[PDB]
């Protein structure tokens, strides 16, 4: 069996850690909820 | 049990000790999480039992006690913040500026930020700390790095 276990709040906090670039991808999704990429 | 609103790690006990394998969200009563996470099986909360109410494997989405709850979407224009709760390590905010997947049914948001594999099912905020969709469904691009989508499910 699984179990769950609370870890925090869902807040938005300010001064948090800012990476992550922001690309356009041209992608697929097929019957099985699996994400392709399309070239 | 436990149904206190907040974000959660879904834990399991099959394999060698304890192991993440997921996070969810509980709000309103209704645990929401990523279908890949407990392939639709029940759950439990302290002494309760979780049982699944909905679920979709296309959408890669699976509701708790009641129907999907979470109805905010991103703007197309601000940055978000995932909540990650990563296995072992303590709940984290990281803030971005989401990029976009363009299908042949629509554009979808989508967090550029590699984690590992039991971070799947972690939310992601908008200014209000309002959930706008889950971490941990998307694709691997030309670099190697990982993209995932914002999935958000439909209020009923
Ligand atoms: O999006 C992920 C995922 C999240 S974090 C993660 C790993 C991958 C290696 C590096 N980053 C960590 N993998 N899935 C794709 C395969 C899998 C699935 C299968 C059927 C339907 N939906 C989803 C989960």
């Amino acid at each position: 069996d699984m179990y769950i276990e609370r870890a925090g709040d869902i807040t938005w906090e300010k001064d948090a850690e800012v990476t992550g670039n922001s690309p356009r991808l041209d992608v697929a999704l097929d019957e099985s909820g699996d994400f392709s990429l399309v070239e | 049990g436990e149904t206190t609103d907040g974000v959660y790690r879904v834990m399991t006990r099959r394999l060698l000790g304890s192991t993440q394998v997921g996070v969810g969200v509980m709000q309103e009563g209704v645990f929401h999480t990523m279908w890949h996470v407990t392939k639709g099986a029940a759950l439990r909360s302290g002494e309760g039992r979780l049982d699944p109410y909905w679920g979709d494997v296309k959408q890669d989405l699976v509701s708790y006690c009641g129907p999907w709850k979470l109805d905010a979407a991103w703007d197309g224009l601000s940055e978000v913040q995932l909540l990650a709760v990563p296995p072992g390590e303590r709940a984290k905010n990281i803030q971005t500026l989401p990029g976009i997947f363009k299908t042949k049914d629509g554009d979808i948001g989508a967090v550029a930020l590699d984690y590992p594999a039991g971070t799947s099912g972690s939310p992601i905020l908008d200014k209000c700390g309002r959930v706008i969709g889950l971490y941990g469904n998307g694709v691997v691009i030309k670099n190697g790095s990982y993209v995932s989508a914002i999935t958000q499910g439909k209020r009923e």
